[PDB]
Protein backbone atom coordinates (compact mmCIF):
# COMPACT_ATOMS: atom_id res chain seq x y z
CA UNK A 1 0.00 0.00 0.00
CA UNK A 2 1.25 3.39 -0.98
CA UNK A 3 0.13 4.74 2.60
CA UNK A 4 3.69 5.48 3.61
CA UNK A 5 3.98 7.30 0.39
CA UNK A 6 0.50 9.36 1.56
CA UNK A 7 1.92 11.50 4.15
CA UNK A 8 5.09 12.60 2.10
CA UNK A 9 2.13 13.97 0.08
CA UNK A 10 0.99 15.59 2.77
CA UNK A 11 4.13 17.34 3.57
CA UNK A 12 4.22 18.70 -0.20
CA UNK A 13 1.06 20.01 0.07
CA UNK A 14 2.30 21.79 3.04
CA UNK A 15 4.85 23.27 1.70
CA UNK A 16 3.43 24.51 -1.58
CA UNK A 17 0.90 26.07 0.66
CA UNK A 18 3.25 27.81 2.99
CA UNK A 19 5.14 28.85 -0.96
CA UNK A 20 8.67 28.77 1.02
CA UNK A 21 11.49 28.04 -0.94
CA UNK A 22 13.19 30.76 -2.62
CA UNK A 23 13.69 28.14 -5.00
CA UNK A 24 10.52 27.57 -7.54
CA UNK A 25 13.12 24.89 -8.06
CA UNK A 26 12.23 23.37 -4.73
CA UNK A 27 8.25 23.77 -5.89
CA UNK A 28 8.98 22.11 -8.69
CA UNK A 29 10.21 18.86 -7.04
CA UNK A 30 7.19 19.51 -4.96
CA UNK A 31 5.08 19.32 -7.92
CA UNK A 32 6.78 16.34 -9.47
CA UNK A 33 6.24 14.01 -6.23
CA UNK A 34 2.72 15.75 -5.76
CA UNK A 35 2.06 14.33 -9.44
CA UNK A 36 3.55 10.86 -9.39
CA UNK A 37 1.25 10.46 -5.58
CA UNK A 38 -1.78 10.77 -7.91
CA UNK A 39 -1.13 8.68 -10.88
CA UNK A 40 0.20 6.36 -8.80
CA UNK A 41 -3.12 5.86 -6.58
CA UNK A 42 -5.39 5.06 -9.87
CA UNK A 43 -3.57 2.86 -12.03
CA UNK A 44 -5.24 3.16 -15.13
CA UNK A 45 -8.74 1.89 -14.46
CA UNK A 46 -11.58 3.89 -16.23
CA UNK A 47 -15.43 4.29 -15.96
CA UNK A 48 -16.06 0.45 -16.16
CA UNK A 49 -13.84 -0.46 -13.05
CA UNK A 50 -15.86 1.80 -10.89
CA UNK A 51 -18.74 0.53 -11.64
CA UNK A 52 -18.12 -2.97 -10.55
CA UNK A 53 -17.09 -1.68 -7.33
CA UNK A 54 -20.21 0.64 -6.88
CA UNK A 55 -22.36 -3.01 -7.76
CA UNK A 56 -20.02 -5.00 -5.19
CA UNK A 57 -21.10 -2.91 -2.00
CA UNK A 58 -24.49 -3.55 -3.63
CA UNK A 59 -24.96 -4.07 -1.42
CA UNK A 60 -22.69 -5.47 0.63
CA UNK A 61 -24.10 -8.65 -0.12
CA UNK A 62 -21.38 -10.02 1.83
CA UNK A 63 -17.81 -8.28 1.87
CA UNK A 64 -17.48 -5.71 -0.24
CA UNK A 65 -14.35 -4.58 -1.56
CA UNK A 66 -14.14 -0.49 -1.72
CA UNK A 67 -10.38 0.57 -1.54
CA UNK A 68 -9.93 2.57 -4.43
CA UNK A 69 -12.81 4.88 -3.80
CA UNK A 70 -11.81 4.95 -0.37
CA UNK A 71 -8.21 6.09 -1.25
CA UNK A 72 -9.56 8.77 -3.76
CA UNK A 73 -11.67 10.56 -0.93
CA UNK A 74 -8.97 10.63 1.93
CA UNK A 75 -6.62 12.47 -0.83
CA UNK A 76 -9.27 14.74 -2.15
CA UNK A 77 -10.30 15.61 1.60
CA UNK A 78 -6.58 16.19 2.16
CA UNK A 79 -5.74 18.17 -0.87
CA UNK A 80 -9.06 20.37 -0.08
CA UNK A 81 -7.65 22.00 2.62
CA UNK A 82 -4.61 22.59 1.43
CA UNK A 83 -6.31 23.85 -1.93
CA UNK A 84 -7.64 27.04 -1.63
CA UNK A 85 -4.20 28.55 -0.09
CA UNK A 86 -2.13 25.96 -2.36
CA UNK A 87 -4.01 27.08 -5.99
CA UNK A 88 -3.45 30.08 -5.31
CA UNK A 89 0.28 29.55 -5.20
CA UNK A 90 0.37 27.11 -7.73
CA UNK A 91 -1.08 29.58 -10.19
CA UNK A 92 0.68 32.56 -10.00
CA UNK A 93 4.14 30.91 -9.51
CA UNK A 94 2.76 29.32 -13.12
CA UNK A 95 3.35 31.62 -14.54
CA UNK A 96 6.54 32.62 -14.03
CA UNK A 97 9.27 31.16 -12.75
CA UNK A 98 9.46 29.30 -13.83
CA UNK A 99 8.92 28.75 -17.29
CA UNK A 100 10.59 25.94 -16.50
CA UNK A 101 9.31 24.67 -13.39
CA UNK A 102 6.02 24.54 -15.84
CA UNK A 103 6.72 21.36 -16.99
CA UNK A 104 6.43 20.62 -13.59
CA UNK A 105 3.23 22.61 -12.49
CA UNK A 106 1.23 22.12 -15.29
CA UNK A 107 1.43 18.34 -15.14
CA UNK A 108 0.29 18.24 -11.52
CA UNK A 109 -2.26 20.60 -12.40
CA UNK A 110 -3.80 18.11 -14.59
CA UNK A 111 -3.61 15.07 -12.63
CA UNK A 112 -4.97 16.36 -9.49
CA UNK A 113 -7.59 17.38 -12.16
CA UNK A 114 -8.69 14.18 -12.63
CA UNK A 115 -9.69 13.64 -9.28
CA UNK A 116 -10.53 16.15 -7.83
CA UNK A 117 -12.96 17.06 -11.13
CA UNK A 118 -15.23 17.16 -10.13
CA UNK B 1 -45.29 -0.46 -20.14
CA UNK B 2 -45.38 -4.32 -20.31
CA UNK B 3 -48.49 -5.05 -21.82
CA UNK B 4 -47.45 -2.62 -24.48
CA UNK B 5 -44.79 -3.58 -25.32
CA UNK B 6 -45.59 -7.30 -25.47
CA UNK B 7 -47.64 -6.39 -28.33
CA UNK B 8 -44.65 -5.93 -30.19
CA UNK B 9 -45.05 -9.18 -30.41
CA UNK B 10 -48.48 -9.60 -32.45
CA UNK B 11 -45.89 -8.90 -35.34
CA UNK B 12 -44.73 -12.70 -35.49
CA UNK B 13 -41.79 -13.20 -36.70
CA UNK B 14 -38.15 -12.86 -35.32
CA UNK B 15 -36.31 -9.46 -35.23
CA UNK B 16 -39.65 -8.17 -33.72
CA UNK B 17 -39.31 -10.72 -30.96
CA UNK B 18 -35.89 -9.49 -30.69
CA UNK B 19 -37.14 -5.99 -30.75
CA UNK B 20 -39.85 -6.95 -27.54
CA UNK B 21 -37.11 -8.58 -25.70
CA UNK B 22 -34.88 -5.93 -26.14
CA UNK B 23 -37.44 -3.49 -25.37
CA UNK B 24 -38.32 -5.26 -22.11
CA UNK B 25 -34.84 -5.54 -21.36
CA UNK B 26 -34.66 -2.15 -21.62
CA UNK B 27 -37.12 -0.97 -19.74
CA UNK B 28 -36.09 -3.47 -16.48
CA UNK B 29 -32.61 -1.83 -16.64
CA UNK B 30 -33.15 2.07 -15.74
CA UNK B 31 -36.67 1.53 -14.79
CA UNK B 32 -35.46 -0.48 -11.65
CA UNK B 33 -38.76 -1.94 -11.07
CA UNK B 34 -37.54 -5.04 -9.94
CA UNK B 35 -40.34 -6.94 -8.16
CA UNK B 36 -43.10 -5.58 -10.03
CA UNK B 37 -41.49 -6.55 -13.46
CA UNK B 38 -39.12 -9.50 -11.93
CA UNK B 39 -40.80 -10.99 -8.99
CA UNK B 40 -40.41 -11.03 -5.31
CA UNK B 41 -39.91 -13.12 -2.44
CA UNK B 42 -39.50 -16.96 -2.18
CA UNK B 43 -41.28 -18.47 1.41
CA UNK B 44 -39.63 -21.91 -0.77
CA UNK B 45 -42.41 -21.48 -3.17
CA UNK B 46 -40.22 -20.43 -6.37
CA UNK B 47 -41.03 -16.39 -7.01
CA UNK B 48 -44.02 -14.90 -6.88
CA UNK B 49 -44.26 -13.95 -10.56
CA UNK B 50 -43.59 -10.65 -11.58
CA UNK B 51 -45.43 -9.03 -15.13
CA UNK B 52 -42.95 -9.95 -17.20
CA UNK B 53 -43.00 -13.85 -15.93
CA UNK B 54 -46.57 -14.03 -16.17
CA UNK B 55 -45.87 -12.95 -20.39
CA UNK B 56 -42.64 -15.65 -19.55
CA UNK B 57 -39.43 -17.11 -20.83
CA UNK B 58 -35.90 -15.14 -20.90
CA UNK B 59 -36.40 -13.60 -17.45
CA UNK B 60 -33.00 -15.55 -15.82
CA UNK B 61 -30.56 -13.79 -17.81
CA UNK B 62 -31.93 -10.21 -17.52
CA UNK B 63 -31.89 -10.83 -13.95
CA UNK B 64 -27.66 -11.86 -14.00
CA UNK B 65 -27.51 -8.32 -16.39
CA UNK B 66 -29.34 -6.15 -13.86
CA UNK B 67 -27.91 -7.91 -11.04
CA UNK B 68 -24.28 -7.67 -12.18
CA UNK B 69 -25.04 -3.47 -13.21
CA UNK B 70 -26.25 -3.72 -9.32
CA UNK B 71 -22.89 -4.73 -8.45
CA UNK B 72 -21.49 -1.88 -10.81
CA UNK B 73 -23.09 0.77 -8.99
CA UNK B 74 -23.03 -0.60 -5.82
CA UNK B 75 -26.85 -0.79 -5.25
CA UNK B 76 -26.31 -3.53 -2.89
CA UNK B 77 -30.10 -4.68 -1.94
CA UNK B 78 -30.95 -4.69 -5.45
CA UNK B 79 -28.20 -6.98 -5.82
CA UNK B 80 -29.68 -9.44 -3.36
CA UNK B 81 -32.72 -9.42 -4.69
CA UNK B 82 -31.43 -9.97 -8.01
CA UNK B 83 -29.72 -12.76 -7.17
CA UNK B 84 -32.37 -14.30 -4.37
CA UNK B 85 -34.34 -14.56 -8.14
CA UNK B 86 -31.04 -16.45 -10.04
CA UNK B 87 -31.55 -18.47 -7.26
CA UNK B 88 -28.05 -17.97 -6.73
CA UNK B 89 -28.47 -18.72 -2.84
CA UNK B 90 -24.51 -18.82 -2.23
CA UNK B 91 -23.90 -15.30 -3.27
CA UNK B 92 -26.92 -14.11 -1.94
CA UNK B 93 -26.03 -15.12 1.74
CA UNK B 94 -22.50 -13.66 0.59
CA UNK B 95 -23.44 -10.21 -0.38
CA UNK B 96 -25.32 -10.35 2.44
CA UNK B 97 -22.82 -11.29 4.58
CA UNK B 98 -20.70 -7.93 3.82
CA UNK B 99 -23.97 -5.67 4.17
CA UNK B 100 -25.03 -6.89 7.96
CA UNK B 101 -21.13 -7.30 8.53
CA UNK B 102 -20.41 -3.55 8.29
CA UNK B 103 -22.89 -1.64 9.65
CA UNK B 104 -22.21 -4.00 12.98
CA UNK B 105 -18.72 -2.33 13.29
CA UNK B 106 -19.08 1.61 13.95
CA UNK B 107 -20.66 3.34 16.21
CA UNK B 108 -24.15 2.77 18.36
CA UNK B 109 -27.73 4.01 18.66
CA UNK B 110 -29.66 1.73 16.08
CA UNK B 111 -31.27 -1.07 15.26
CA UNK B 112 -34.99 -1.12 15.43
CA UNK B 113 -36.04 -4.16 16.01
CA UNK B 114 -38.32 -3.88 12.58
CA UNK B 115 -36.46 -3.93 9.01
CA UNK B 116 -33.50 -3.02 7.82
CA UNK B 117 -30.38 -5.10 6.95
CA UNK B 118 -30.50 -7.12 9.98
CA UNK B 119 -33.90 -7.54 9.34
CA UNK B 120 -32.79 -9.01 5.97
CA UNK B 121 -30.50 -11.31 7.88
CA UNK B 122 -33.13 -12.82 9.73
CA UNK B 123 -35.19 -13.46 6.73
CA UNK B 124 -32.70 -15.04 4.51
CA UNK B 125 -31.47 -17.53 7.45
CA UNK B 126 -34.99 -18.67 8.83
CA UNK B 127 -35.77 -19.21 4.84
CA UNK B 128 -33.23 -20.32 3.17
CA UNK B 129 -31.31 -22.47 5.92
CA UNK B 130 -34.16 -25.00 6.65
CA UNK B 131 -34.84 -25.71 2.98
CA UNK B 132 -32.45 -27.94 1.45
CA UNK B 133 -29.74 -25.38 1.88
CA UNK B 134 -27.26 -25.11 -1.40
CA UNK B 135 -25.26 -22.58 0.40
CA UNK B 136 -21.54 -23.59 1.72
CA UNK B 137 -21.74 -24.36 5.21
Amino acid sequence: GDSSLYIILKKLLDFILKTGGGFQRVRTHLYGSLLYYLQIAQRPDEPDTLEAAKKTMWERLTAPEDVFSKLQRENIAIIESYGAALMEVVCRDACDGHEIGRMLALALLDRIVSVDKQ
Amino acid sequence: ALQYFYFLRDEKDSQGENMFLRCVSELVIESREFDMILGKLENDGSRKPGVIDKFTSDTKPIINKVASVAENKGLFEEAAKLYDLAKNADKVLELMNKLLSPVVPQISAPQSNKERLKNMALSIAERYRAQGISANK
